[PDB]
DNA sequence: CTGTTGGCAAGCCAGGATCTGAACAATACCGTCATCGAGCACTGCACAGA
DNA sequence: TCTGTGCAGTGCTCGATGTTTTATTTAT
């Protein structure tokens, strides 16, 4: 089996953990009723900024489109090991850019960079220079061995699931990844009218009435995660890493998408909820459980019971009907069962 | 077939102090079916026709803010509903956004919100005209008038 | 009285050629003539090289078209048009070879709500019967479609048969009446003419010579 | 009857599977309603480019032509315009007991004849030939080993076919994809966070998204099939009509996937033959209501189409219908399969 | 899975004297799962089912606030009891309000010495529902229907 | 075995005022015309002679 | 019996370049 399938039944207390321009609730229409949603790009971020990414994967990408400014980073953190010219080249070859002294550099558009990623690169270019290696022909030889690249993306995991486009300089070339994680938006099992909060804000100066008045969107839910990583395609962006390597990258997915929680509003809102149910399933090919909901979700004593027993129906549903087999287990607070999620993600890092 | 604006403007204007404030206190449209003196004003405009409800339901929650929030002004269109918002110069534009983009019964609850806060001058039945379908056409045209006399 | 083949086209999306050399590839508003030939050359399974009864059929059949509106719920739904980017990975470059372009652009329009009563009647010197015509609409040999492959019918091709004095009294049979018509025949109370270029030369491929309808409007 | 008719009825998360040129979703106007829409050529890639397309169809047994077993055939075929001379001669420099022969098999043959034939004219061959019809061999090659690929799908977009007859249709047909319900698409307002930047984003922008229950549809031409396989059988060709069920029930285009994950199969599957192809699009003419979701009204007004419509369409034949729902079923007439393989054997049985 | 509503209505009409009288004699809804006549009356009305006994109980209450109280009649939407009770002329809105109001057992108690006092002419069908229901969506347009006829007049 | 009936259900009057409703920064890029000849690559070609 | 420098033979990517665009701006 090449994919992971990961669901998550997730319920928050009252809060606000993903908002628009308009500062208003994240929305989506599913079954002609309104639920509550959080962007995939969220879940994304906040996992990749997380304390446990940083302690069981590393380092995340560094996401500019200021190049001036990532000139000054890299000659401080890379200049013990490359003379400050070579350095400037690089980040030109790279980004297509005239890397000068000017005070604004701006790429493209916003690209995700891999310091240890640039610091093989530089390698490259002073060996190239050395060898009287012109920059056409470096880049010819360059593309011959794209795994050796993509090796240094295990300083940045995050673009080796979540990918990387550019539309100038080598990074056209050589920086092309098609990241191998999927994930879905979450959004609420049910329908939710989002509350509004009327706050006022005392001036201390101000005998009469508040300064301000004003109106906040807010509800709960009880959400559903999705996600799945592709195994062959993470070993590929790894620079043909092994299989264990890819089970544990995706085990460490499957604890941060049962635990990590977006902090937005967080500190007016503390929404500090972990999953009351995390499944996970090999497959051959991915398989999303949001059908399950696609009728709303009724109350019935809360909405968490109803979720989870309409997520175990239409899986059932779906195994008897398509005839599924891969392998599966279960962790749950309210199909092999795990009574902990640390059983569970031992049975992930050993193949199911 | 169409409600007569005015005269529930009229109405709603010389209602009994009592009659009144067990209207007002309402706090969302729907509250307003267990109110008796909500039935007793809307009966001659058609209630028990539920074609009107929706609407009738809108206009009085509207004028539920108070008598003297929403001012009728006779045309010279006549004054939209975001031009006079926009004339009391008291709104600000972010307040519109998120009343055009609020859902059903929290966006009436916004609405009044920001009635009360703009106490505004308007043409009353050109007002009930916009609550009467209160599409997302009308919703964009709401925020669209605003910034245009902004 | 002559005998007609009463055909129905009805499908979410159609597709009538209007000429073009470009990547536009546009529709018109009802059936055309190449396009109706081809339709019933499909039924019959007529392939591109066989150009001896692929002339058989163009000299034997003349059409009449009637434009029918979409009533929904009582109420009366248009046709509309519709703009499909349609775009090709790894296309060809030239006519001969593998050597392939990375994408390709091209933008292809639809009808959408529209349906179409074809009557369908026989050249004095015709080849074929209507007796095989029908038999072809009823058992298609190649797959029909309405202009473009990815057009299905809901409908049935076969709508019936009648007897008639011109193409418009075969047509008021058949329910929807009152769409406008286009004809190969002419018909007493009518003078107009639409012009187009939709008369595939046989001997030439893919080319088109000008033809005239004769147009009758509805009531 | 000649045709297989596929009927599905699927339901999509929130995604952007089929978008265009301003990125905006892919839809069409049905009944006066706008319906999102994946279309046709999207679908069908979805189809020809996935795996289990590569592994069923792709390396099929009768996936090889052999030019060698063809001789016959072709030596009578083309035999009226060239003779045995060229006719061998080609047909041993392109490789280097058959009774019927793919109709752009004798087409693309017949080219090369009429170039063999004006090489002797000219009076030039060796490597001069050869290197004229270095990519043009080359091309025909790859192709006679594409058999079953070229059949059902037709030529690829890059194929040196040279002919008219080189013009090769599918024997399937897929239609474009349209909702059974009208749909106001959502928008997504999205941020991009600049690591070296203090005040805001680096980016800001708008996705249009939404869900949607599809009705796809798609028919199969088995006498195509079979004529373009060299003559095979109706059970090879039911055999490949099996796996074109398969897909169009599981396979999903993978656009906006890696964010948008709209990972789905079918809910509804059901096949038909017919002597005329028909779709079923018309069940949701008049806009599916929502009614505790869009799925079960749409499966609902599916099968009440059906029974309306059917015995007057002349869809009189074979028909069977899997389901993941418990929604009342169409008529008795419909043999209901309660597995998708049981659904996909029934058709192999010929119905 | 619905109660003949018509049935149980001509099923009292025609039970005799003595079972009729044994049953008006209850004081509250909750007293009649000990007398047994009543079980000899909603028996052919599934009162096996839990769902529809809870039901029975008002809809018998209510008719056992007397036999000839409740005229039915037949629709020409049907008679509501909130137009029933208005067209009466009897009953002042306050009463209404105090049988909207009023909690578990204690509304059916309200409801049957309104009955009592209106006798009214009504939809027992349509009556039979609102009892099944007896929700917040019954009170409320209960009292509409009552205001409604109330200011018509 | 047998369980009832009449007559009757209210009115007055009363629902407030003050004052307040935010600001900043940020919205991307690529390819889907063509021409000509040159400088410089796969890529088979047999061989001659090793 | 395999393999090596010359080809012939050409498959190319290289770059400068043929042309040519603009139309508006509520209601008060």
């Amino acid at each position: 089996s090449n994919f992971i399938n990961i669901h998550v039944l997730i319920s928050h207390s009252p809060s606000c953990l993903n908002r628009d321009d308009m500062n208003m609730q994240k929305d989506a229409i599913f079954g002609g009723k309104r639920r509550v949603r959080i962007s995939s790009q969220s879940l994304k971020r906040a996992m990749r900024k997380s304390g446990y990414y940083a302690q069981n994967i590393g380092e995340s990408s560094l996401r500019t489109i200021h190049l001036a400014q990532l000139r000054d980073v890299l000659r401080q953190k890379l200049g013990e090991r490359f003379d400050q010219k070579i350095i400037d080249k690089t980040l030109a070859l790279l980004s297509g850019k005239s890397v000068d002294e000017a005070e604004k550099i701006s790429a493209d558009a916003v690209t995700p960079w891999v310091v240890g990623e640039i610091a093989w690169f530089c390698e490259q270019v002073a060996k190239a220079e050395a060898d009287n290696l012109d920059d056409k022909k470096l880049l010819k030889v360059l593309k011959e061995d794209i795994a050796a690249i993509r090796v240094n993306l295990q300083q940045g995991v995050d673009i080796a699931l979540s990918g990387r486009m550019a539309t100038s300089g080598m990074m056209t070339e050589l920086g092309k990844v098609d990241g191998a994680m999927s994930i879905a938006h979450a959004i609420t099992t049910h329908q939710v009218d989002s509350d509004i909060d009327w706050f006022t804000a005392v001036d201390d100066l101000q005998e009469q009435g508040s300064a301000h008045l004003g109106t906040q969107e807010f509800s709960s839910g009880v959400f559903y995660r999705y996600a799945n990583i592709n195994l062959a395609q993470l070993q590929e962006n790894l620079g043909g890493a092994s299989r264990e390597q890819a089970l544990e990258i995706a085990t460490h997915v499957v604890h941060m998408l049962a635990t990590e929680v977006p902090g937005a509003k967080q500190r007016t809102y503390a929404a500090f909820n972990p999953a009351d149910m995390v499944m996970v399933n090999f497959s051959d090919m991915p398989l999303s459980m949001a059908n399950a909901f696609e009728k709303a979700v009724k109350a019935k004593d809360g909405f968490l019971q109803p979720s989870i027993q309409a997520f175990n129906q239409y899986w059932d549903r779906v195994a008897n009907g398509y005839g599924l087999n891969g392998a599966a287990a279960q962790f749950s607070l309210s199909v092999k069962q795990m009574p902990t999620l640390e059983q569970l993600k031992s049975w992930v890092r050993n193949n199911g | 077939d169409e409600i007569d604006a005015m005269a529930l403007y009229r109405a709603w204007q010389q209602l009994d102090n009592g009659s009144c404030a067990q209207i007002r206190r309402v706090s969302e449209p729907d509250e307003l079916r267990d109110i008796p003196a909500f039935y007793r004003l809307v009966q001659p405009f058609g209630w028990e026709n539920p074609r009107h409800q929706q609407a009738l339901l809108r206009m009085v929650f509207c004028l539920s803010a108070g008598k003297n929030v929403i001012r009728h002004q006779d045309k010279k269109t006549g004054i939209s509903l975001g031009r006079a918002l926009a004339n009391s110069g008291r709104i600000n534009e972010r307040r519109i956004f998120q009343l055009i983009r609020a859902d059903r019964t929290a966006d009436m609850v916004q609405l009044r919100r920001l009635l009360t806060h703009a106490e505004p001058v308007l043409d009353w039945p050109l007002m009930a005209r916009m609550l009467t379908w209160w599409g997302k056409r009308e919703r964009q045209q709401l925020l669209e008038d605003f910034v245009l006399t902004t | 009285m002559r005998s007609y083949l009463i055909l129905r086209l009805a499908g979410p999306m159609q597709a009538w050629g209007q000429p073009t050399f470009e990547g536009t590839r546009p529709t018109g508003r009802f059936p055309t003539r190449s396009g109706l030939l081809g339709l019933l050359g499909a039924c019959l399974g007529i392939q591109r090289d066989d150009t001896s009864s692929l002339q058989a059929l163009s000299e034997s059949v003349q059409f009449a078209v009637r434009c029918d509106e979409l009533i929904l719920d009582d109420r009366r739904v248009s046709v509309t048009g519709l703009r499909d980017y349609h775009t090709v990975l790894g296309a060809r470059e030239d006519y001969r070879g593998l050597k392939s372009h990375e994408t390709i652009q091209t933008w292809r329009e639809y009808l959408c709500d529209a349906s179409f009563t074809v009557a369908l009647w026989l050249t004095p010197h015709a080849t074929m019967v209507i007796s095989e015509l029908e038999k072809a609409v009823l058992k298609p040999r190649y797959t029909p479609y309405l202009g473009r492959r990815s057009c299905p019918l809901t409908h049935p091709l076969f709508l019936g048969t009648c007897q008639a004095s011109d193409p418009q009294k075969a047509l008021l049979n058949y329910e929807p009446v009152g769409g406008d018509i286009y004809s190969e025949e002419s018909v007493t109370g009518h003078h107009l003419k639409f012009t187009a270029r939709d008369e595939p030369m046989i001997t030439l491929p893919r080319q088109f010579a000008s033809r005239e309808w004769y147009v009758i409007k509805g009531g």
